[PDB]
């Protein structure tokens, strides 16, 4: 396979295992921020879906 | 075997967050007082930067016997000369912090080291001071940000 | 048929007329307590009674007479010229609120009780312990009608 799984380490040298699979594209949060046994999905490119103000 | 090693942690300022600079009187928020510097040998004391103390030079074992807080000099963090250079039961003036100050509550213990409780805080914010907890704090090593 | 008409009068500046600024601590004057904004009593998302001068104490509830005084709500969620918080708050709930208490110029036209009725002189004193001038000297105005 392109990326062999079990033999090269995913993402190579990198500190995040970029691992894509099916189409859906996984990455490993390092930060910590996201509790143990949970992860998120969410769709990209929808127009303002995320913003941030400022005072 | 085992290697001589030294560390050195906190600040004076890190006790004292904010002053009002009054003018005048710079010495305004300060009272001079006599304590007991080495118990009653030859020794460190134990009058660590922050112990509550009373009118009377005496360590405020309890909130009611709180009077101010002592920040002299002497008793920073990594100075230390005095090994010697007193008397046991040798009475030496200090500096305390009377009026018009901002404190850090987790670096304010009693005589005997134990956290001071909501009396003392009551008491001491009585007299023209503001108490607070509001404190980021820091990490160093380790502690994946 | 009644006109709709809204009026507006006072400013913070009103309540604080002076403030002592200690140069190393900005917020030295002024403490944060815990108010309940909506009675648990009121109606679904009704409209709170704190306003701006009302005397409590340190636990944060309104004080009834002196022994319960120990500062002067200030917060800017009560001014006479806002109005955002109609039922953001659940009845009963409880929201920071920032009090003065240190170093100020209190006027003392403004600050009212619990009910609404003016402050005694034992609340007089034991606010000015606390190391705070209260202040009754307010020129006034005069608007129309009357050959100032």
């Amino acid at each position: 396979s392109t990326q062999e799984i079990l033999r090269r380490r995913l993402g190579g040298n990198a500190n995040n295992r970029i691992f894509e699979h099916k189409n859906i594209l996984f990455i490993e949060d390092i930060s910590g921020n996201i509790p143990a046994g949970e992860a998120y999905i969410f769709p990209r490119g929808i127009s303002r879906m995320f913003e941030i103000y400022y005072a | 075997a085992k290697a001589h090693v030294a560390t050195l942690e906190g600040n004076y300022s890190d006790i004292v967050l904010g002053r009002v600079v009054a003018f005048g009187d710079t010495g305004w928020n300060f009272k001079e007082v006599d304590m007991t510097f080495i118990a009653d040998a030859d020794s460190k004391t134990t009058l660590f930067a922050g112990v509550l103390v009373g009118e009377d030079g005496t360590p405020a074992t309890a909130a009611a016997g709180v009077f101010g807080v002592l920040v002299d000099r002497k008793v920073l963090p990594g100075v230390d000369h005095y090994i010697g250079v007193f008397e046991p039961g040798e009475k030496v003036p200090m500096v305390l912090a009377v009026r018009g100050l901002t404190l850090n509550q987790l670096k304010l213990k009693y005589a005997d080291g134990t956290a001071i409780d909501a009396a003392g805080i009551q008491a001491l914010e009585a007299q023209g001071n503001q108490v607070t907890d509001k404190i980021v704090g820091t990490q160093f090593i380790g502690s994946v940000l």
